């Protein structure tokens, strides 16, 4: 299964360069993360908390800088929690990879030329699948490999996660 | 821009109700397609609603389409709204899917339908009661309201499936449903069939 949300949020804090603290509790059968913010409301949900952390880090630009970019970040965060963490990756990961591969053919990052929170979370969420891909599968999903490679080399993102080997065949 | 919708697909409700927020920023033409038409070049399986942006990028998420329309109208993102939207996607949607599948495909009624969503409806009602504000994330109808209204509408539009004791939820739902863009969206998606319009989509 996927990274527990408290583990993923701890990893995200380190990637963002947060110092810090923040304790998370968990609620319900699915162990949904809950943050009690100092002198603020409680926040619930992985991507809700993630967007909050980006703001804590004074890195609001990671949420997008235009209406279009902001909506696209949120679209890809939803894809992360509903498709990658949901049934579709469990039942048919290859259709998900085929679609991402087609999508990323002409894009550096998920929203285009700007790196965002969506790249970070899709990277974290896909790591368990990509780390297990064969040589040939990484060549088949060339555009996913290239994007994943960019993210694993992006400053501060990888943290403790295993580096994946990519070999260009060009 | 070009917004792709299809008859009886429930995700078309919120997007049609929110499309007016783009007025004076960009144009939203409505294209009505079959439920099996694949409009997004990078997606293998058909998805509706879909927005083809002026840039030629696509939004294929109902909540993101609605978010985009609100952002065009000058809405500022807030944490509480994100919280509702994430809950809607991961918690309410599964529960609502089952409830509507029972009602529509299996012909179940009363608590055999409502059972699947009662806890979730109680949560919305309780949240509305505990806040003093008439809407989900504040004082005026906003993004969280349209997304949640849009998900619930196919069920709650029949008064028999809108539980009487949930008075906060009732009043909120009434206030939303009476707004002209909501009425039009309801008429467009469900037409004369009410919840039964969903049957091909639900399965």
């Amino acid at each position: 299964g996927h990274m527990a949300a408290a583990a993923e949020l701890s990893l995200l804090e380190k990637s963002l360069g947060l110092s810090k603290g923040n304790k998370y509790s968990a609620q319900g059968e699915r162990q949904i993360p809950v943050l009690q913010t100092n002198d603020g409301p409680s926040l619930m949900g992985l991507t809700t908390i993630a967007a909050h952390l980006v703001k804590q880090a004074n890195k609001e630009y990671l949420l997008g800088s235009t209406a279009e970019e902001k909506a696209m970040v949120q679209q890809w965060l939803e894809y992360r929690v509903t498709q990658v963490d949901g049934h579709s990756s469990k039942n048919d990961i290859h259709t998900l990879l085929m679609d991402l591969n087609s999508y990323l053919e002409d894009k550096v990052y998920l929203t285009g030329y700007n790196f965002t929170l969506a790249d970070i979370l899709l990277y974290y969420g896909l790591h368990r699948f990509i780390v297990d891909l064969t040589v040939q599968e990484k060549e088949k999903y060339l555009n996913v490999s290239r994007w994943f490679c960019h993210i694993q080399h992006y400053p501060g993102i990888r943290q403790h996660l295993s580096s994946v080997v990519f070999i260009k065949n060009r | 821009m070009r917004l792709f919708v299809s008859d009886g697909v429930p995700g078309c409700l919120p997007v049609l109700a929110a499309a007016g927020r783009a007025r004076g920023r960009a144009e939203v033409l409505i294209s009505t397609v079959g439920p099996q038409d694949c409009v997004v070049p990078f997606l293998t399986r058909p998805k509706v609603p879909v927005l083809q942006l002026d840039s030629g990028n696509y939004l294929f998420s109902t909540s993101a389409i609605c978010r985009y329309f609100f952002l065009l109208s000058g809405w500022e993102q807030d944490d509480l709204t994100n919280q509702w939207l994430e809950w809607e996607a991961t918690e309410l949607q599964p529960a609502l899917s089952a409830a509507l599948y029972y009602l529509v495909v299996q012909g179940k009624k009363g608590e055999d339908v409502l059972g699947s969503v009662r806890r979730a409806l109680t949560h919305i009602d309780h949240s509305l009661s505990r806040q003093n504000c008439p809407f989900l994330a504040g004082e005026t109808e906003s993004l969280a309201d349209i997304v949640l209204w849009g998900a619930l509408y196919p069920l709650l539009q029949d008064p028999a499936y809108l539980p009487e004791e949930l008075s906060a939820l009732h009043s909120w739902f009434q206030t939303l449903s009476t707004q002209e863009p909501c009425q039009r969206a309801a008429q467009t998606v469900l037409k004369q069939q009410g919840v039964l319009a969903l049957r091909p989509y639900l399965q």
